[PDB]
């Protein structure tokens, strides 16, 4: 239950945090700067990848989440997550 | 080697317990015939000496006698074949 | 105020 | 401390104790019928008992 | 050589002490402590001592290196060293600040190479610069 | 300040309750058994150095009761105490084994430190140039003296029983000594 | 600022700035000056490389004195507090004094002692913590009482909002730069509104203005040179000379004496004032004598740690005596007893140095020299 | 003055709701601010009606370490006659410590002494080991009294040899043995155990022990 | 002549409150925490 | 929100089974042994072995989407021991460990009304 952000060009570990339950669904956003982890007590998580720092913590699903989507532009105001 | 067979006043986690943390009271023995030898040292050779004899006598402690001059070093009282 |  | 305490062989504490002085107490006397007991102490004190 | 003479609850044994052995067979298995704690005397020994009296910035003996290096002159400071203690010249002698441009250091070496000259005091003189080196 | 034997100092100052001598601070010494043997005091550093009948002394700071240190010269009483004018330096002597320290507690420095011969001396010898005197007791023990300095540099107790005659050999740097325990 | 042009170049590895060719070159004395106040600033080291500190002030947009204060400012939640002092000495005084309004009628002379009194609560010897202490007062005055708290208290109302503003936009240079959220920051009112500060709170400030002013601390002349300057009970608090820190030595010294102001809180103390005393600037304007913008005072081993992290404060050889033992680890560590200087060496006799009282250090020796680590 | 009379403080302390907006960096990227920043558990051990008095009598001594080194919330039920343990959730630490608290109580249960039995909290590592006479021989009547005899020996004496060698305790309840230790050190008591009921006398076992406690000493 | 000394009557008073304490009747607690209510960390 | 298995326990003197299932038992989710997790036959039911084998168990658990389990404890009973030995207590311990909810816990050993002979014969067995 680590959550461990990895730099390919560094080739180090950059981050490494504690999630509340195992997690086997990860989605990246298209922009590729924000991370949604799924687990299996239904919260829902997303980090920013670069800053590494949790932005949003959903608590509203009551099954495992088994699905992850990210919606998203380049200068846009309009990001969602399914 | 002789195995108790009374009941042990140490409880199980005791027995552990030290294991966590050539005898003392074989040298607690050996104190004790070093001082009996040496009262009745003492006795004896009071009754066969022609001249007086007198009677044989935590925190750091001072050592007031010392084998070897304070300005010496331990190393300097090795030899080369023995280095 | 607590200033005051 | 200026207490006179009182003993008996079978006991192992003093039966009784009087402070009789504000200082050591050098003297102690008692009368033929035990009624009656005095004391100096090293502060210029003396004192009469009825003990 | 003059120096004098010198659990928790939950206790963590395992292994084969504690009957695991299958532990060992699969192959799993403090002076940091003791250096931490000794740490903790440093600190304990400062607090012990908390004397305040006002003292000055420079030693007795480092104000006449100073003012000798200036005057050219050391036989101020080479008449203190004869008669400092042997403890307080080794102390002295140490304690010559090691940084550059080496001040310091060169001025004892100036006051020492004056004091050869004096043909006075030579075995001491000697010895300082034997301590120098040291 | 005085002192006891139990263990116990007590501070006295004239004060108002009209005024009088009185205690107003009482300090210990927790020793476990060791009785207070000699005692000393230097007024202007104000330093209490007390020998116990254990062997061991303790220095203080008076009024706060600071013990500065706490040292032992061995298992027999310390008979006397003394400080030096300065206050610098301290003298201890045990008189069971004629012991005698001067100890620097400023430096934590030792300027004299010498222990003499339980038994009466039976032999000695000199250096063959006379620098060095060797000395042999009914003891056993065997110490090595300085005629210039008259204090012992080593003591050696090899022997058992008591150490008969010492010798030197004309070369100088070897020192031979008999025993009655059996051993040359 | 010109340090503001040196830190930037130092960020840059320019390390020639004197002979550096400007197209429109500053003076040498300014460059010089200014090297060395980021030297005290702990922005550059012994060798005038830039540092950590230094690296962090560089992206500040701010002169580099409060690029300092705001950086040592994140702890115990005092950097609300902090914010609105730099704030306030960023636009201006907004106490109207009683020789402005002509009245150093005796009703309003009393009223005026009143407001004073009023927001002198936090600090007797502090002047910027009455700053803190109107401006912070301000969050709690609601629209409709503003222009009577004005009249009231006898501010100035356009400089008070000003300050409020800018209150808001400093906390953002400052959470943008510290706070791993950069750009995501947004300040709220609630954020800069805050309670009281405690007495631990309110010794950990004057450290605080201590790291940007540091050069700018001048001790009481009698404590330097007794007998000197004539000091008694009865003189005047107004009367009691200061020498700054770095000031040159005079062949008398009565030149290079700095005074209080008639306005600051400490006037009307009564009793005598403190030795260490830090000063926002010297003002000659004025004959009578120079006069001291002060900030507040600080105590000895606050003001060292302070120094500390700059080259404006040294060190001497370990202390020995009764109870000085100096603890020794390794060959490369030790603990011992020392007696800081502040200022200039006892070697120069040009500038002012002064002794501050000996406290135990932890001293790890690094390039042959014992450099401090922390305080015991 | 008494008659024998002749004729600044430097300061000690020294300096050492998510937001509901995006914002867009220069690539476009989007930028939010941070998001705002043990279980319930029961157990129950029902106490046979000759361990009440000792329960009892040894409570004061049982409740502390589960209370306070276990941190876990005790009561014995008196309809019930069973021992209650609950994980607080805002005070328990220790994912382990209920089951282990659990074990301890048990081992009381089963006829360990207290001291004993809190070596199960103490160590992680003790198991108790329990079988009965009847598995290892159908022993009847008499000759099923003479192997527990067997097993206790004269004043204990055996039983106390077979604790002290292999460094385990021993509960002999009737037919029933409870065996507390390690596990390799309770399979070694179980196999002198065994030889007893098998019929071998305590002479011979003892020496076999002797054989044993010379080893686990020098390992 | 003057006489100075240690306070006899305040430590005579200790030692006959302490002598008073001790022969005098006593209230134990025996009560048994957990016994039947609930009882640790919690309440 | 919590969705309950059976973990059925099975210590042998030679092994330990740790096997969780549905409620109703006819649906198996994970079954790990002791011997699955060791080298040497010696070692298949230690307490060692029987705690690798419950933390595998654990996660494939957690996995499917059981986060509470029944306990169902059993030794081989029958002719033989009726009490569950140190291995299966070991994997008790570790599933208590492993964050799992730990609902109710029996014992469910196979006790003969009446047994057939025992294998040792008249002399007993298990030197
Ligand atoms: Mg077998």
């Amino acid at each position: 239950q680590l959550l461990k952000i990895f730099h390919l060009k560094t080739g180090k570990v950059v981050r490494s945090m504690k999630i509340s339950s195992p997690s086997y669904i990860l989605d990246a956003d298209s922009t590729s700067t924000l991370l949604a982890v799924g687990g299996t007590d239904g919260s829902i998580i997303v980090v920013d990848i670069e800053n590494g720092y949790i932005t949003h913590s959903f608590k509203g699903h009551g099954g495992t989440i088994s699905s992850l989507k990210f919606y998203g532009q380049l200068n846009s105001k309009i990001w969602l997550l399914a | 080697f002789e195995l108790s067979d009374v009941k042990s006043s140490k409880s199980l986690a005791e027995i552990y317990e030290d294991d966590y943390t050539l005898s003392e009271e074989l040298q607690k023995a050996h104190s004790e015939i070093s001082e009996l030898y040496a009262n009745l040292v003492y006795k004896l050779d009071v009754l066969s000496s022609v001249h007086f004899v007198p009677k044989p006598a935590e925190t750091p402690t001072i050592s007031m006698e010392d084998a070897q001059p304070l300005y010496m070093s331990n190393a300097s009282s090795l030899a080369p074949q023995e280095i | 105020n607590p200033w005051l | 401390n200026g207490t006179v305490s009182l003993w008996s062989p079978s006991m192992p504490e003093p039966l009784v104790k009087l402070l009789s002085a504000r200082g050591p107490v050098n003297s102690i006397a008692i009368d033929r019928s035990g009624y009656y007991m005095a004391t100096t102490g090293a502060d210029r004190s003396m004192k009469i008992w009825d003990i | 050589r003059s120096k004098p003479k010198e659990l928790p609850f939950f206790l963590q044994l395992s292994g084969e002490k504690v009957g695991d052995e299958a532990s060992v067979r699969e192959g799993i298995a403090h002076r940091r402590d003791q250096e931490a704690q000794k740490k903790l005397d440093a600190e304990e020994q400062m607090n012990k001592f908390k004397v305040t009296g006002r003292l000055g910035f420079e030693s007795h003996f480092t104000k006449q290196l100073r003012e000798g290096s200036q005057s050219k002159d050391y036989s101020s400071l080479l008449a203190t060293l004869i008669n400092f203690s042997p403890a307080a010249v080794d102390l002295e002698i140490r304690s010559l600040n090691s940084f550059e441009p080496f001040d310091e250091i060169v001025w004892f070496i100036d006051a020492l190479t004056q004091g050869l000259k004096s043909n006075k005091n030579f075995e001491l003189y000697e010895t300082f610069m034997s301590l120098l080196f040291k | 300040y005085t002192v006891s034997k139990d263990g116990a100092v007590f501070v006295w100052e004239f004060t108002k309750r009209k005024y009088s001598w009185r205690i107003t601070k009482k300090h210990f010494f927790y020793a476990n058994q060791a009785k207070v043997k000699c005692v000393t005091f230097h007024p202007a550093t104000r330093l209490l150095a007390v020998g116990f009948t254990s062997g061991e002394f303790r220095l203080y700071d008076l009024p706060d009761f600071t013990l500065i240190q706490q040292l032992s010269m061995g298992q027999n009483p310390v008979n006397t105490v003394s400080v030096n004018q300065t206050g610098e330096w301290l003298a201890f002597g045990s008189s069971k084994l004629g012991q005698l320290l001067v100890y620097e507690w400023q430096s934590e420095s030792y300027i004299l430190k010498q222990q003499g011969h339980f038994d009466s001396t039976n032999s000695l010898a000199y250096s063959p140039d006379g620098s060095r005197v060797v000395t042999a007791s009914e003891d056993g023990k065997i110490k090595v003296w300085d005629i210039t300095s008259g204090f012992c540099l080593a003591t050696f107790e090899e022997h058992t029983s008591s150490v008969t005659a010492v010798q030197f050999a004309k070369r100088g740097q070897v020192m031979f000594s008999s025993s009655l325990d059996g051993t040359v | 600022p010109v340090e503001s042009i040196v830190l930037q170049m130092k960020s840059m590895a320019i390390h020639n700035i004197i002979n550096f060719p400007f197209p429109t070159p500053p003076d040498r004395v300014a460059l010089s000056k200014a090297i060395q106040l980021l030297q005290y600033l702990g922005a550059l080291d012994n060798k005038e490389m830039i540092t950590e500190d230094g690296k962090k002030m560089s992206l500040f947009p701010l002169s580099p004195r409060f690029s300092k204060m705001l950086l040592v400012s994140d702890e115990k939640a005092c950097l609300p507090y902090i914010v609105a002092i730099v704030s306030a000495l960023s636009v201006g005084d907004p106490f109207i004094n009683e020789f402005e309004l002509g009245i150093n009628k005796k009703e309003l002379r009393s009223k005026f002692y009143k407001s004073r009194s009023q927001f002198s609560k936090l600090d007797k010897f502090s002047d910027v913590f009455r700053l803190l202490s109107v401006v912070s007062a301000m969050d709690y005055v609601p629209k409709e009482q503003k222009e009577i708290f004005m009249k009231k208290n006898f501010l100035r109302g356009k400089l008070m909002e000003e300050i409020v503003k800018l209150r808001k936009q400093l906390m953002y240079i400052i959470k943008s730069n510290t706070s791993k959220e950069n750009i995501a920051v947004v300040i709220r009112n609630e954020d800069l509104k805050s309670d009281i500060p405690s007495v631990i709170q309110i010794k950990l400030l004057k450290q605080m203005i201590c790291a940007g002013f540091v050069d700018h601390v001048a001790v009481r002349a009698d404590v330097l040179f007794p007998d000197d300057a004539k000091i008694t009970n009865r003189t005047s608090i107004i009367n009691i000379p200061y020498i700054p820190v770095l000031a040159t030595r005079t062949p008398n010294i009565e030149d290079c004496f700095v005074y209080i102001h008639p306005t600051s809180i400490l006037n009307n103390l009564g009793e005598m004032p403190p030795k260490y005393m830090l000063y926002y600037s010297l003002h000659l304007g004025g004959n009578n004598k120079t006069r001291m913008n002060t900030l507040c005072d600080i105590a000895s081993t606050p003001l060292a740690n302070i120094a500390r992290k700059g080259l404006l404060l040294t060190y001497s050889k370990p202390l020995t005596g009764q109870g000085l033992k100096t603890v020794n680890l390794s060959p490369t560590e030790r603990y011992c007893y020392v007696v800081p200087r502040f200022g200039s060496t006892v070697d120069n006799d040009l500038k002012i140095g002064w002794d501050l009282n000996p406290i135990a250090v932890h001293q790890k020796k690094q390039k042959g020299q014992w450099t401090v680590i922390k305080f015991i | 003055v008494a008659p024998t009379a002749l004729k600044d403080d430097d300061d000690d302390v020294l300096l050492d709701h998510e937001s509901k907006t995006v914002v867009v960096d220069d690539q476009g990227k989007p930028r939010f601010t941070s998001a705002s920043k043990i279980k319930f558990e029961s157990r129950k051990i029902m106490v046979p009606p000759h361990r009440m008095t000792p329960l009892r009598n040894s409570w004061t001594k049982i409740y502390p370490p589960l209370v306070e080194h276990l941190k876990l919330q005790v009561r014995m039920n008196l309809k019930t006659k069973s021992v209650e343990l609950r994980t607080n959730p805002k005070f328990t630490t220790d994912p382990g410590a209920l089951q282990k608290g659990a074990d301890f109580i048990k081992a009381f249960t089963l006829g360990f002494d207290l001291d004993d039995s809190i070596a199960l909290l103490r160590l992680d590592d003790l198991y108790i080991e329990t079988f009965e006479v009847k598995d290892v021989k159908t022993l009847t009547g008499d000759h099923l009294s003479r192997a527990i005899g067997r097993i206790a020996g004269k004043d204990g004496k055996t039983k106390f040899a077979i604790e002290n060698a292999t460094r385990t305790r021993i509960v002999l309840a009737d037919s029933k043995i409870h065996i507390l230790g390690g596990f390799t050190h309770i399979r070694m008591a179980r196999e002198s155990v065994v030889s007893l009921i098998l019929g071998s006398p305590p002479g011979k076992v003892y020496g076999n022990l002797r054989t044993v406690a010379s080893r686990l000493k020098e390992r | 002549e003057a006489f100075a000394g240690d306070d006899v009557v305040a430590e005579f008073q200790e030692e006959k409150k302490r002598v008073i304490d001790d022969e005098d009747d006593k209230e134990v607690d025996t009560t048994l925490p957990g016994w039947g209510e609930w009882a640790g960390a919690g309440s | 929100s919590q969705v309950f298995g059976v973990a059925r326990i099975y210590a042998s003197f030679n092994d330990t089974f740790v096997h969780v299932t549905d409620l109703s038992g006819k649906e198996t989710i994970a079954r790990v042994t002791g011997g699955m997790k060791v080298k040497a036959d010696r070692d298949e039911s230690s307490p060692y072995a029987a705690m690798l084998a419950a933390q595998d168990v654990a996660a494939k658990c957690k996995e499917v989407g059981i986060t509470a389990v029944h306990v169902k404890i059993r030794a081989t009973g029958g002719t033989r021991t009726k009490t569950p030995g140190p291995g299966g207590q070991a994997a008790l311990r570790a599933l208590a460990r492993s964050g799992l909810r730990i609902g109710r816990i029996e014992d469910v050993t196979p006790v003969p009304s009446d047994s057939t002979r025992k294998k040792g014969g008249r002399r007993g067995r298990r030197l």
